[PDB]
């Protein structure tokens, strides 16, 4: 509920989808 | 000098492919395709270009702080920092931002409404030579910004994409005296009676002959004058300059082979001389960087037709089939009259033949999968036409009811002349071919994509 | 402060499910 | 809205006029209804009787209803000639 601090909202996950199942779960298994 | 609003003007950006330039303007569609795309300018001497979807009008231009007011609820002179709203000349929709894909770059396409800050464009300027706040000047090149999607209006390596990266965009002046010739309208050819082109049931109409009655009323006789020049073209139109005649229901452009025949051959085999015709006073300046001086009132005229290539004077000799061709002297016959059509009545010209070319790639791509299997014809467009059909049923849409009785008397007057000019090029039965094509399955091909066949058919 | 950088870093180059599992094996 | 009734009936088209017999009543009593004393006081009372009707859009049902009927001189046109 403000003033296009929602554009820059959808620009961290339009110019990068999230795609995240390579960060959460496969690094820390070793 | 300085644009304002209310003002035609075209978009433009250049591309070096190879150690050849291309001038190439942004051109959008509308009625059936929500995406613009690129109009080679370049090859004006041997390809024309379109025009009316290509000129852009300047609706408004205003603060931005002014235009965060009103969606939190004469003539000015535009300023490098306005925001501005750009409108087509022809469909009348807004240019805006989509947010499709084509990375992150937006695609750029019409769109029905203006509310929301999709419609808004900043200009910018583009050079040390010029900065923020002064007037536009004519033939600058500068930048636009989309508000909503906050990107740059750029040409990618054809998509033309709302993307983060910056490209050059000239603009270019067209328009700005009532009963006058303009640069790029359509208008009847009055005898005394007008020319016309044969009816459907396809010769494919490349005759030209004069006819009489009611069928110059109809949507046969539409002619526009395309000037080959690109800046200031919807000028006024003076005697001497060379325009090719296009024909508006099926956009063949009249080419004069007075050694062969008399054609309306097709796009691309338009030269400079060999289509060029011009108006003379009797049957015996260079140019205006403006809009031109009143030249040829409607009413009062007898203008004589010329071509460029030859050089002499089309009359008709002695079904009404007086088929004129050029002669060397002619008669008193050549004072042709003139009287321009209405808005809507380019409107629904130009809505033909748009869907005519769309129809034709349903009938013959659905006659491809009329053998047993060929399955190499991707030309059976489904998205591309079964959004077509939408707007040709909002197009015939009958006036609501809760209205003024002074309006919808001209709802429905304007209704009945869209009812009409459909009627005499056999688009009833145009449509009734789809129907069969359509009918041979009961829910038909590679079932992925053609799913759609029942909201198609109804 | 947030405003900057991305305001910049739309117009920098800087798939990436490529890059960040292959970089285990290298 | 009387005079709204004769001004939405030749808004329309119909491609002639028909003959409307309340028009030539209605049309018929709006127009029999319109010694230097009496010189002013017969005209300023004249321009009081003619704005009963022009102040309620009467001279727009004798503009469209010349307009609507196109070269007809049939009895319509010639009953409202004496309203205008």
């Amino acid at each position: 509920a403000k003033g296009e601090a929602i554009r820059i909202r959808s620009i961290l996950r339009s110019l990068i989808p999230l795609g995240d199942l390579v960060g959460v779960i496969s690094i820390a298994f070793q | 000098q300085f644009l304002r609003t209310d003002d035609e003007v075209v978009l433009q950006c250049t591309a070096t492919i190879h150690k050849e330039q291309q001038k190439l303007c942004l051109a959008a569609e509308g009625f059936g395709n929500r995406l613009c795309f690129l109009e080679s300018t370049s090859n004006s001497k041997n390809v024309p270009p379109d025009l009316s979807i290509c000129t852009f009008v300047l609706e408004q231009s205003l603060s931005v702080r002014a235009l965060q007011e009103m969606l939190a609820n004469g003539h000015r002179t535009l300023l490098y920092g306005h925001a501005i709203l750009l409108r087509h000349s022809y469909s009348g929709m807004y240019l805006c931002c989509l947010s499709t894909s084509r990375k992150l770059a937006f695609d750029v396409g019409l769109q029905e409404d203006t509310t929301g800050e999709a419609c808004w464009w900043t200009i910018h300027p583009a050079s040390k030579q010029r900065s923020e706040g002064e007037k536009v000047r004519v033939g600058d090149d500068l930048i636009l910004v989309s508000v909503s999607s906050e990107r740059y209006l750029h040409l990618s390596y054809l998509h033309v994409d709302a993307a983060f990266q910056q490209t050059l965009w000239s603009v270019a002046p067209i328009s700005s005296a009532q009963g006058y010739l303009i640069g790029g309208d359509v208008l009847r050819l009055l005898h005394g009676e007008c020319l016309t082109v044969p009816s459907g049931e396809h010769e494919q109409r490349r005759t030209v002959h004069y006819e009489g009655g009611a069928v110059s009323v109809h949507a046969r006789s539409l002619w526009r004058l395309e000037t080959l020049r690109v800046a200031w073209s919807g000028s006024h139109i003076r005697w001497g300059q060379p325009f090719r005649l296009r024909h508006v229901t099926t956009g063949k452009y009249l080419s004069l082979m007075e050694d062969k025949s008399l054609l309306l051959m097709d796009k691309e085999k338009a030269d400079v001389k060999s289509t060029a015709f011009t108006f003379r006073s009797s049957k015996e300046r260079k140019e205006v960087d403006g809009m031109g001086t009143s030249e040829i009132k409607y009413g009062d005229s007898v203008c004589f037709i010329q071509h460029i290539g030859t050089g002499l004077w089309l009359t008709y000799q002695s079904s009404i089939q007086r088929k004129a061709i050029m002669h060397h002297e002619g008669h008193m016959d050549d004072g042709l009259n003139l009287s321009r059509s209405q808005h809507e009545e380019s409107r629904t010209a130009r809505v033909i033949r748009s869907t005519v070319f769309l129809f034709n790639r349903f009938i013959r791509g659905l006659d491809a999968l009329s053998k047993k299997a060929k399955a190499s014809t991707v030309d059976l467009p489904i998205e591309s036409v079964s959004l077509s059909l939408q707007d040709l049923i909002g197009y015939f849409h009958p006036p609501d009811e809760h209205l003024e009785h002074e309006d919808k008397q001209n709802r429905l007057r304007a209704l009945k002349n869209r009812q009409n000019l459909f009627q005499e090029e056999g688009m009833i039965n145009l449509v009734l071919e789809c129907i069969d094509r359509l009918h041979v399955y009961s829910s038909v091909a590679g079932r992925e994509a053609g799913e759609s066949w029942k909201s198609i058919l109804n | 402060n947030a405003n900057v950088v991305v305001r910049l870093l739309i117009r920098r180059p800087e798939g990436l499910l490529a890059a960040m599992e292959e970089a285990i094996k290298i | 809205q009387l005079i709204l009734l004769f001004s939405r009936t030749a808004l329309t088209e119909k491609c002639k006029l028909e003959e409307d017999f309340l028009y030539m009543a209605y049309a018929d009593i709006m127009a029999k209804s319109c010694s230097f004393e009496e010189k002013e006081m017969e005209k300023q009372k004249l321009l009081y009787q003619q704005a009963r009707l022009h102040d309620r859009g009467a001279a727009e049902m004798v503009l469209q209803t010349i307009s609507a009927s196109k070269g007809e001189t049939g009895p319509m046109v010639a009953a409202t000639l004496k309203l205008g």
